[PDB]
């Protein structure tokens, strides 16, 4: 006859949600916080295994965004508040050659400034992006600066960078990460090769809207997840198997000049501007772009009908934050105009040139009770980054036009081969032997 | 060969890797860490509390005096131990597990009794 | 029958619960409550430290080499055990719980070394 | 006859304080305080899970099925066990510690095996 | 109560009492006098238990 024998280290585990901690591998921003990391950890590829993942489910996202948005808001905690500059300023054009594209964005600004003692003031005169300005009460020459009738706008460090510096997501003892390694799969449902990690590889918090950048590429083909794909009001996450490249740049040579506003707190803003007056752009090779599309509108066809049409269109509404491409381009915010991407109908050395707008004062997380000011930077900026995905929304005829703006999307593009689950390690079994 | 490698293992294998699971068991911002590390020792100690209960302390491969009343699973042991892993196995019995252990439980009450009575 | 639920009953019948309590042992604002948990996990640790001490790991009732010297408590057996109950008890024998303690830590450091020498 | 009251003494002394220093291993402003709480308890339980791997749970002194491999130390006993203290003798063995273990683990595995195949 | 509000800085708002519709009048509490006189009764009643009866 059978009897009950218990065994402790079985190798069973059950989907959990539990907590996890950062690590990272070896001018402060997102660190410190992190405990540094093992080289190569291990992984453990779990040959028999076949489990179910579900993306859009999974409380990594949530938590990678809530470490996300915490560090971002404590890093921001020791900087100037500028708020005592909320005063009336005084703005006329601009004095320069200015192209016919940059007219009316930048305006001549002279406001009184605190100064280190509190009976004194003093009279600064710096340029000022329109966006990040409001004329106010009928006076023709009389602005405010854009949030001083909501939050208090806090000046970011200027010692503090914003580059995306990998964060890696580690289990506490008694936890594991099941990894993914199916090249098609498609964010849900079994996946037959699943190993175990200890730590997630590092992912870079680059925070962008409807272009991604700088993530994976599909290793094989491109591959369009969606939690409900014929549910219109759900996004699609694109994932490209090849990288489009985007040069981008802001080309004037700017000269950046400070002040105290208070007992050793230093303001910073443009002073002037040395040469001619252009607007800011992104360059996208022409072919590159046409062929990365012609891939997804076949895989889109496997989704939608096969004869079909697919049409590709700008968002048709919302504000600057989400209806362009924003990005951080070397300590600068960029909202890019992507109409010149997504303005064709796919049916059954030339570059795209987008223009670019600049703001000092963002958001960045879709908040309403905070602001930051971006000091401006000194000199010329350029960056490249890898165009890795797309986030798209939809409307015979199926028509797309690019989305992203809750963050989360952007997160769940790399944690979608991640699950966490616990180790239960206590188990029984009959066999044959009793006490 | 490393931890959870036997996952994927027929029942009659794994149970030869019980020591590597055992010792991955153990090990305001850095609060959420010290919950994490706490709780890591707490349900260890669980599972410690309850081998210890039932007379199993000290030992990962514990026989017991509770026979297998066949309508937990009547499958037979060329099944359960060479075509079955141990995930396919918890998933069949976790309905009747509080069951097998409350089992346990009172077995080992009736052994510490009868133990110290044949002491004196 | 839960816990504490014999805390009035007589010191015999209350040993056939001891599982019962043994299970109840475990498990800036917030932070009281990870110190709270901490200090729960210590206070088990500690006695399971003592029984290991003892040799009495692993068990809920365990005999032991020490003799009740009749000075700690001269009451018979069947007035103990069937007319007290162990709050009462544990006030009878209060201030003489620190010998006992150091005369079963002096009785298992004797018993592992016999032990040892007879595996030779 | 203090903890550490021994480290200078012989190991066939020092054999004999076991536990004392058993005894010493278990007990924003404070949070430092709280984690150094925490790390106490896990570096406890990592020595008893292994004790416990290796079948010494519950006991100070245990004696094992692993041979002693003269090329770790090639000393004779009334040499280890009358001259070298503990100190010494770590330092000399230090580097075959990890090996050591290993065996001690393998054995006890052999050991829990071959006991369920005799209780059959 | 009609209550106003001002800003008086940054997003920091400040509210106050406006105006008043209506008749001002003062803001009262009522306790039935016989169920009073029960409960006070029963009070009595108690604390002669601890003073003289
Ligand atoms: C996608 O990935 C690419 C590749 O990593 C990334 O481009 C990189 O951006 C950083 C930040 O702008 C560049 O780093 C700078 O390079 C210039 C070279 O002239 C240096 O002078 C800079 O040093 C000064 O500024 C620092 C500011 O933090 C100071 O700390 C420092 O002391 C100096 O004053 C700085 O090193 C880097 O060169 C490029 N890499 C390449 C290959 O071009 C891109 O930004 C990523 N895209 C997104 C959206 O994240
Ligand atoms: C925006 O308005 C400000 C204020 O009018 C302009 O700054 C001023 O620019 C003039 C012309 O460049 C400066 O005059 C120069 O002064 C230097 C010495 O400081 C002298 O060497 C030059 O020969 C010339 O006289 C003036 O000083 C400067 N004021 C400040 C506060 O710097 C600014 O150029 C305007 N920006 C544009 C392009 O509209
Ligand atoms: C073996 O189990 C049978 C069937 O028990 C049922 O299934 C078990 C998994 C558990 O859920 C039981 O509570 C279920 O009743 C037992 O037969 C029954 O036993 C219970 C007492 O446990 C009794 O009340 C019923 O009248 C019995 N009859 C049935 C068929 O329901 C059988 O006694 C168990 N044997 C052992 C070894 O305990
Ligand atoms: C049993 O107890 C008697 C009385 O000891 C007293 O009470 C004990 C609870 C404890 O507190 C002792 O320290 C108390 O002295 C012991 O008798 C005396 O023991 C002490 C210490 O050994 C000794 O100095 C006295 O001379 C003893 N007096 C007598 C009357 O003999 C007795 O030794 C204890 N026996 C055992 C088994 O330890
Ligand atoms: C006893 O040890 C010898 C050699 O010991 C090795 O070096 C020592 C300093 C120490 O680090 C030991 O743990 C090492 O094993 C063993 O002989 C060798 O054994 C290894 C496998 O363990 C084998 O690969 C070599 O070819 C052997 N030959 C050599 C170089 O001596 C011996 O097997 C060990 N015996 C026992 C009883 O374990
Ligand atoms: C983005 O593309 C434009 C258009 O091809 C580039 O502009 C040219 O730059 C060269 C070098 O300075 C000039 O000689 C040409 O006359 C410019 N073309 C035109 C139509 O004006 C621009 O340099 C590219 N750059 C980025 C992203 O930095
Ligand atoms: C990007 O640029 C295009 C122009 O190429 C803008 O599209 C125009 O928008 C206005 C409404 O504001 C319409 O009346 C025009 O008919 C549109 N033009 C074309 C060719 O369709 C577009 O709004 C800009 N988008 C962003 C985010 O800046
Ligand atoms: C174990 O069972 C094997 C298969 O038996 C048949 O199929 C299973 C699924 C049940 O429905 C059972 O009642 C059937 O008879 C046998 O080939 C094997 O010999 C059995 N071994 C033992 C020890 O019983
Ligand atoms: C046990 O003893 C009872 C009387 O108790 C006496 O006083 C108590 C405080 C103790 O000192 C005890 O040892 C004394 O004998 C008797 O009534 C009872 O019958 C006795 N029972 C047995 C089992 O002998
Ligand atoms: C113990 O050893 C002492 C030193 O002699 C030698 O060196 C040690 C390392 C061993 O290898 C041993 O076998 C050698 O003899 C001796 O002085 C002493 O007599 C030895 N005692 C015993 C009990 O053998
Ligand atoms: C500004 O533009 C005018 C033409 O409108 C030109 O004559 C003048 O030289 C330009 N100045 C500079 C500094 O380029
Ligand atoms: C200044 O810019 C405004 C647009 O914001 C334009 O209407 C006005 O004519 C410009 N004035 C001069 C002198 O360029
Ligand atoms: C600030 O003023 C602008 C004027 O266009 C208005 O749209 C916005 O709602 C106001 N914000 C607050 C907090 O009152
Ligand atoms: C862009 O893709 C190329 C592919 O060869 C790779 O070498 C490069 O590092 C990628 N750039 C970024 C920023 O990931
Ligand atoms: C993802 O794969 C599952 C496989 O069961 C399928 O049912 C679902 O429709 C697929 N969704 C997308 C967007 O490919
Ligand atoms: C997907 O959307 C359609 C909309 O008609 C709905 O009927 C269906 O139940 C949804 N399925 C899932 C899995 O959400
Ligand atoms: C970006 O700049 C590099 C030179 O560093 C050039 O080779 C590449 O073609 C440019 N890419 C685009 C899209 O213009
Ligand atoms: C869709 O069209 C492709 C060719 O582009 C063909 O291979 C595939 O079988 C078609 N699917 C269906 C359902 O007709
Ligand atoms: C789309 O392309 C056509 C080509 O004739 C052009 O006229 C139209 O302005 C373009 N639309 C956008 C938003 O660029
Ligand atoms: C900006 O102008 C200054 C003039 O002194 C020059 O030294 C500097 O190199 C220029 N920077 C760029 C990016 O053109
Ligand atoms: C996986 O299953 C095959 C039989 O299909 C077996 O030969 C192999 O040994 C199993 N792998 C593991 C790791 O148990
Ligand atoms: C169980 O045995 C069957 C026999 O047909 C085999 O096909 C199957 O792969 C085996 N499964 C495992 C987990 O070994
Ligand atoms: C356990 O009970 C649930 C009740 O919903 C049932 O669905 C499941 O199949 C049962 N599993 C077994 C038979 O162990
Ligand atoms: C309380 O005392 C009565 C009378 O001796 C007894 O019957 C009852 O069982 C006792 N209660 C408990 C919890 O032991
Ligand atoms: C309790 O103790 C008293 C006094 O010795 C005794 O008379 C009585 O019989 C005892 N009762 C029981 C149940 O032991
Ligand atoms: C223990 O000692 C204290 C102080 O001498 C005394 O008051 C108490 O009655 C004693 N209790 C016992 C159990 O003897
Ligand atoms: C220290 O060494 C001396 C011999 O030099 C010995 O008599 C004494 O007992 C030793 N003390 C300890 C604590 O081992
Ligand atoms: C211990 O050390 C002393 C002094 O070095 C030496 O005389 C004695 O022989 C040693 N005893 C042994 C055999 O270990
Ligand atoms: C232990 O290892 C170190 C580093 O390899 C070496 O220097 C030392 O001699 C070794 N000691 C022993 C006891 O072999
Ligand atoms: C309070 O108002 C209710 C309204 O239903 C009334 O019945 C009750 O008597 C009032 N209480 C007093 C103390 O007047
Ligand atoms: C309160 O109770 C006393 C009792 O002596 C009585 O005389 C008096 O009239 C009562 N008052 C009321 C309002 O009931
Ligand atoms: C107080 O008076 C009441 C009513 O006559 C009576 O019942 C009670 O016993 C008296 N108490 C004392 C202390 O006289």
């Amino acid at each position: 006859n059978l009897w009950v024998t218990v065994y402790y280290g079985v190798p069973v585990w059950k989907d959990a949600e539990t907590t996890l901690f950062c690590a990272s591998d070896a001018n402060v921003w997102a660190t410190h916080a992190c405990v540094p990391t093992d080289p190569n950890p291990q992984e453990i590829h779990l040959e028999n295994v076949t489990e179910e993942f579900n993306m859009w489910k999974n409380n990594m996202v949530e938590q990678m965004h809530e470490d996300i948005i915490s560090l971002w808001d404590q890093s921001l905690k020791p900087c100037v508040k500028l708020t005592p500059l909320c005063v009336t300023l005084q703005c006329t054009n601009v004095t320069n050659n200015i192209t016919d594209d940059m007219r009316g964005e930048l305006k001549n600004c002279s406001f009184n400034a605190t100064t280190e003692l509190r009976n004194k003031r003093q009279k600064v005169y710096s340029l000022f992006y329109r966006l990040d300005i409001v004329p106010m009460v009928d006076l023709w020459t009389n602005y405010r600066l854009i949030n001083c009738n909501t939050s208090a706008i806090t000046q970011a460090c200027p010692k503090v960078s914003f580059e995306p510096i990998p964060i890696h997501y580690c289990a506490p003892a008694g936890f594991a990460i099941l990894k993914c390694k199916d090249k098609k799969f498609n964010g849900t449902g079994p996946c037959p090769s699943v190993s175990t990690v200890q730590c997630t590889h590092g992912i870079k918090p680059v925070v962008s809207t409807q272009l991604l950048l700088n993530g994976s590429l599909a290793e094989e083909e491109v591959i369009i997840r969606s939690e409900n794909i014929t549910n219109n009001a759900k996004n699609i996450l694109v994932q490209l198997n090849t990288p489009v490249q985007i040069n981008c740049t802001r080309p004037n040579n700017n000269t950046v000049k400070s002040i105290r506003i208070g007992p050793g707190q230093a303001f910073y803003y443009t002073g002037d501007i040395i040469g001619d007056i252009r607007q800011a752009h992104c360059n996208v090779s022409k072919a590159t772009w046409n062929e990365t599309l012609g891939k997804v509108v076949k895989q889109l066809r496997k989704h939608f009908g096969n004869n079909t049409i697919i049409r590709f269109a700008q968002s048709s509404g919302g504000d600057l934050e989400v209806t362009t491409h924003s990005f951080n381009c070397g300590g600068e915010f960029f909202y890019c105009n992507t109409s010149g991407l997504f303005n064709s109908t796919w049916i059954s050395n030339d570059s795209i040139t987008l223009p670019c707008r600049i703001k000092q004062i963002i958001n960045m997380w879709q908040r309403i009770g905070q602001a930051m000011y971006a000091p401006p930077i000194q000199g010329v900026i350029r960056c490249v980054s890898n165009i890795t995905g797309l986030i798209l929304t939809r409307d015979t005829t199926e028509t797309f036009r690019p989305g992203g703006g809750d963050m989360r999307d952007n997160w769940r593009s790399e944690l979608y081969k991640y699950k966490v689950v616990k180790i239960e390690p206590l188990g029984v079994a009959p066999t044959r032997c009793k006490r | 060969l490393g931890f959870l490698g036997a996952a994927g293992s027929t029942m009659g294998a794994a149970s030869m890797t019980l020591t590597v699971q055992a010792r991955n068991l153990l090990s305001h911002w850095g609060i959420k860490q010290l919950q994490a590390r706490v709780l890591a020792v707490e349900h260890y100690l669980r599972d410690q509390q309850l081998l210890g209960i039932w007379g199993c302390s000290g030992k990962l491969i514990c026989c017991t005096n509770v026979p297998w009343n066949s309508s937990w699973s009547n499958r037979n042991l060329s099944e359960i131990w060479d075509n079955m892993t141990w995930l396919q196995w918890d998933k069949e019995i976790s309905n009747y597990t509080q069951i097998i252990y409350g089992l346990l439980e009172e077995s080992q009450n009736q052994q510490e009794k009868n133990e110290q009575d044949l002491l004196a």
